[PDB]
Parts: structure tokens; C-alpha cells; sequence
């Protein structure tokens, strides 16, 4: 029940900021779900307060790999990132639509774009979770 | 036993998140449920459920409506329940299991079907008194309004 | 020259979100239009008709296979059947707006007692008001309204036929379908699906009665500049092509029930 440990790890979390083992928990249920992206960051946020923890150290190196390797077919991609409010917010705004299309049709737009933050943290967000690709 | 067989009384909050995220593949939970059964000259069960985000534009999930499960004698028939709700409503999610309906179901006969029709507005009536629930809900209803 | 390298490090690959995208939001609501005018309606009913008949015209064009049919004939159709589908357009809206007792040339304008009994208004009128009457004491509802205002669209045709006539009478037969299971499937029982369907057949009927009073004001007014009407382009191209045929008898009317 990889999501309830996600809601109860975060209460704990806030109530004790320092409490690493609720980091840890929250992230290998998030790693478990191959949300590899958000269980690094929280595994990172552990090794903050101690970056000689092993679950915090290992599950992040983990992530760190496996975040990329499974990314296998796009359609992992497409239902595990619409799933997120975020990217579904980027997507059905016309104005990144838009955006978008110039920017697979000229690498100079990308370029440009990307200066301004409000633009560059959307596409962030889309390349984090492996929606947009850049090679 | 399906949760719309068993007492709306008796059912949780629990259980019907439950059962909506296995219906709709929703990761999320629920905004509220209707669950009501009638009987005399139509008979029938059903739940109605209003998710707590609008449907996204993917077409993987576009081309899935109109997504209300029928059963008919509790039998499943489909997923896709055209002229089961009017397509202003197609938001809500969930399962209607009618006993009068007849099983010789092809998309025709439901069309033309007396109780297809009848039992279609009572599924609005229904969500209407849903919506005027949530409506009482200063804090719940303005989040349902915004999606 | 240089070896090369795989440049810029920012080439995207948005294929997937592509895919993704397709949605665009659409609207209704195509055009609109008024009448300016009250117990002068004796002359700015023609310029409404013309309003009126040209979305006719867009709204059977809108009908499948209606611009398949030849367009010598989808124009004779709105030659003869406009002064119907006025007469059963205000019916409608009279029905709704007084109970039938005025006449509703348009949504925004309704035309009350002490103009409608005017000659120049009421000649013309009071067979509009009939029609009226009738979709009121034959409570129709919206659906089978419709229904009769498509059924309306080809019922009158010269009486050599149409040029693509066959194509003609398949949609005309259609609609008469259509109007039978707006019936059924709101009155409820048996008696009353048959007694609901002819008399509101009935009506489809009677508006060649409306019309060919309807006409003959405005055939005579078209002709006779005594009258002082003014007609637009559009009902005076009809007019003068209808006068020879239809007072002489050259232009059938179709029935869609027996007395």
C-alpha cells in the first residue's frame, strides 16, 4: 500500500523534519512504485540530515539509474506522468502546446525559451518526469 | 459481494475509495458518492461517483467514455454506457445494475428502449441531488465547482 | 574543419506529447436575425421571410444528403416551403412565449393585440395564429416540433416533380419516421401514439391551407404596387418564380395523413 505509506511518512515527516527513517519509508514506496524521480529527492532530502544513512544513500543511487532505465516503452511514460496534476496542468494549457511545437520544430526556441523560468521549470517538469526527451 | 449489493448504509468511505479507484484506475480518491436503489414498476441499484479532478485530454482516457459499468441482472455487459447518462454529466463515473432491462442487449434495443430512458433520468435526477449535497459544502462544493 | 559532435544538447523529443495532443474547444451559434418592425410587419414580414427562408436554406443544407440534391431543386423546395417554415417557426415560439395567442416573428419581438387584429397584420395573421393554436392545443413538445419543421422543409413541389426527386422523398420519408418516435416514446400507451401522431400530422397538413392563404397575400402585394409591400431580394426572386405555378395550380402539396 505504497501510497497510505506516502500520506502517513509526510505527516510524520513535518511533525519531525529530522526524523530520516520517515524519509526512508516515503521513499521506498515511492521507489517500489518505480516513482524513481520523487523517491531520489526524498531519499536526497534524507541524506541531508545524514548523508551516512544507508537506505538514503542506496535508494538514491538506486533511483539514480533506474529513473532513466524504465523509461522502456512510452506509454509507461504517458500513464505514470499524466497521473501528475502538474504535467497534465502543462499539457492542457494551449500556451506550452504551442510552445512545445516550436520547440521540437527549431532547437533555437528551446534555446530561448528556456532563459525565462516560467517556461524553463514546465519543460523541467516534463523532462523530469520523461515526457520530453532531450538528446 | 459487488459494493453495490451491499447496504448503503453499512458501506464506508473506505470502501467506496477503494472501489472507485479499481473502477476508474484513479490513483486519487473520490469527491462523493451517490448510492441509491429503486424498485416497484423499475428496478434497479447504482453509484455515482464524482472524481476529484476534471478528466484529462489524453486520448487513451477520451476514448474510453462513456465510462459507467452496466450490469443487467448483474451480469456485466459493458464499460462503454452509451444513453445511459446525457453526455453534460459524463464526468461521473460508476456501476448501474438494472433488473428490468432485458439481456438482449445490442446498442438499438437500448436506444429504443423505454427503460433505458427512464432509468436515464433517474440517474440525473440523482446526481443533481448530489451536486446540491455538495452544494451545502461551502469548502467541498467550491473545489468540485472549479474542475 | 572540426571533428563533429551531436549539437546542441537540447534536441527534443516531444513525439510522445504530440500524440497527446488533439483537443480544441468548439461552439454553437451560427447567425442571427430580427424583424424591425410591428403592424409594418405587412412589409417587414418579407424581409424577416427573407431572413428567414436564407437560414432555411443553411439548416437544410445541414440535413444529410440535402446538398446532394440538385440545386435547382433544393431552391424550389425553399421557393414553396418558406412561407411553412415561417408560419410553424412563429408557431412554435407563439406556443411558448403567449400560449399561442400572439405571433413571435423573432425571439425579441412579439407582436401583441392591439396591432395583430390590424388588416394589414391579421389578413396575412391570423392563419400564422392557427398554426400556433394548433402546436398549443396539440401540446408538442420541442422534439416533435422539429421534427414537423423538417417535415415542413419538402412538402411542397411542383407537380412535374423534382429533377432529383428520388434522393427528394428518401429524406422526406425519413423525417416522417423521425416524428412518429418523437411521439411514441413521450405520450406513453398505444391510443395515445397514434392519436398524437395524426393529429399533430394533421397540422403538417392543414399548413398547406395556411399557405396558400399566406401566399396569396403576398402574391398580391408582390404584383399589385397599390399595396405599397416591399419585398428583399431574396423572397422577391421567389415570389415572382412561385406566383405562375403556384395560383395556377402547377405546384402539389403534400400530404402526410388522409382525412
Amino acid at each position: 500500500e505504497f501510497q497510505l505509506a506516502l500520506k502517513d511518512c509526510e505527516e510524520c515527516i513535518q511533525l519531525e523534519p529530522t526524523f530520516i527513517k520517515g524519509y526512508t519509508r516515503k521513499a521506498a514506496a515511492l521507489e517500489a512504485m518505480k516513482d524513481y524521480t520523487k523517491a531520489m529527492d526524498v531519499y536526497q532530502k534524507a541524506l541531508d540530515l545524514d548523508s551516512s544513512c544507508k537506505e538514503a544513500a542506496d535508494g538514491y543511487q538506486r533511483c539514480m539509474m533506474a529513473q532513466y532505465n524504465r523509461h522502456d516503452s512510452p506509454e509507461d511514460v504517458k500513464r505514470r506522468a499524466m497521473a501528475d496534476p502538474e504535467v497534465q496542468q502543462i499539457m492542457s494549457d494551449p500556451a506550452m502546446r504551442l510552445i512545445l511545437e516550436q520547440m521540437q520544430k527549431d532547437p533555437q526556441a528551446l534555446s530561448e525559451h528556456l532563459k525565462n523560468p516560467v517556461i524553463a521549470q514546465k519543460i523541467q517538469k516534463l523532462m523530469d518526469v520523461g515526457l520530453i526527451a532531450i538528446r | 459481494k459487488p459494493i453495490w449489493t451491499r447496504n448503503p448504509d453499512d458501506i464506508t468511505n473506505e470502501e467506496y475509495g477503494e472501489f472507485y479507484k479499481s473502477l476508474t484506475n484513479d490513483w486519487e480518491d473520490h469527491l462523493a458518492v451517490k448510492h441509491f436503489s429503486v424498485e416497484g414498476q423499475l428496478e434497479f441499484r447504482a453509484l455515482l461517483f464524482v472524481p476529484r479532478r476534471a478528466p484529462f485530454d489524453l486520448f487513451e482516457n477520451r476514448k474510453k467514455k462513456n465510462n459507467i459499468k452496466l450490469y443487467v441482472r448483474r451480469v456485466f455487459i459493458m464499460d462503454n454506457c452509451e444513453e445511459l447518462i446525457p453526455e453534460y454529466l459524463n464526468f461521473i463515473r460508476g456501476v448501474v445494475d438494472s433488473e428490468d432491462l432485458p439481456l438482449n442487449i445490442s446498442r438499438e434495443m437500448l436506444q429504443q428502449s423505454k427503460i433505458l430512458k427512464v432509468i436515464r433520468k433517474n440517474l440525473v435526477k440523482k446526481c443533481l441531488e448530489l451536486f446540491t449535497e455538495l452544494a451545502e459544502d461551502k469548502e467541498n462544493y467550491k473545489k468540485f465547482y472549479e474542475q | 574543419s572540426i571533428v563533429p559532435a551531436t549539437l546542441p544538447q537540447l534536441t527534443p523529443t516531444l513525439v510522445s506529447l504530440l500524440e497527446v495532443i488533439e483537443p480544441e474547444v468548439l461552439y454553437a451559434g451560427y447567425d442571427s436575425s430580427v424583424p424591425d418592425s410591428t403592424w409594418r410587419i405587412m412589409t417587414t414580414l418579407n424581409m424577416l421571410g427573407g431572413r428567414q427562408v436564407i437560414a432555411a436554406v443553411k439548416w437544410a443544407k445541414a440535413i444529410p444528403g440535402f446538398r446532394n440534391l440538385h440545386l435547382d431543386d433544393q431552391m424550389t423546395l425553399l421557393q414553396y416551403s418558406w412561407m411553412s417554415l415561417m408560419a410553424f417557426a412563429l408557431g412554435w415560439r407563439s406556443y411558448r412565449q403567449s400560449s399561442a395567442n400572439l405571433l413571435c416573428f423573432a425571439p425579441d419581438l412579439i407582436i401583441n393585440e392591439q396591432r395583430m387584429t390590424l388588416p394589414c397584420m391579421y389578413d396575412q395573421c391570423k392563419h400564422m395564429l392557427y398554426v400556433s393554436s394548433e402546436l398549443h392545443r396539440l401540446q408538442v413538445s420541442y422534439e416533435e416540433y422539429l421534427c414537423m419543421k423538417t417535415l415542413l422543409l419538402l412538402s411542397s413541389v411542383p407537380k412535374d416533380g423534382l429533377k432529383s426527386q428520388e434522393l427528394f422523398d428518401e429524406i422526406r420519408m425519413t423525417y416522417i419516421k423521425e416524428l412518429g418516435k418523437a411521439i411514441v416514446k413521450r405520450e406513453g400507451n398505444s391510443s395515445q401514439n397514434w392519436q398524437r401522431f395524426y393529429q399533430l400530422t394533421k397540422l403538417l397538413d392543414s399548413m398547406h391551407e395556411v399557405v396558400e392563404n399566406l401566399l396569396n397575400y403576398c402574391f398580391q402585394t408582390f404584383l399589385d404596387k397599390t399595396m405599397s409591400i416591399e419585398f428583399p431580394e431574396m423572397l422577391a426572386e421567389i415570389i415572382t418564380n412561385q406566383i405562375p405555378k403556384y395560383s395556377n395550380g402547377n405546384i402539389k402539396k403534400l400530404l402526410f395523413h388522409q382525412k
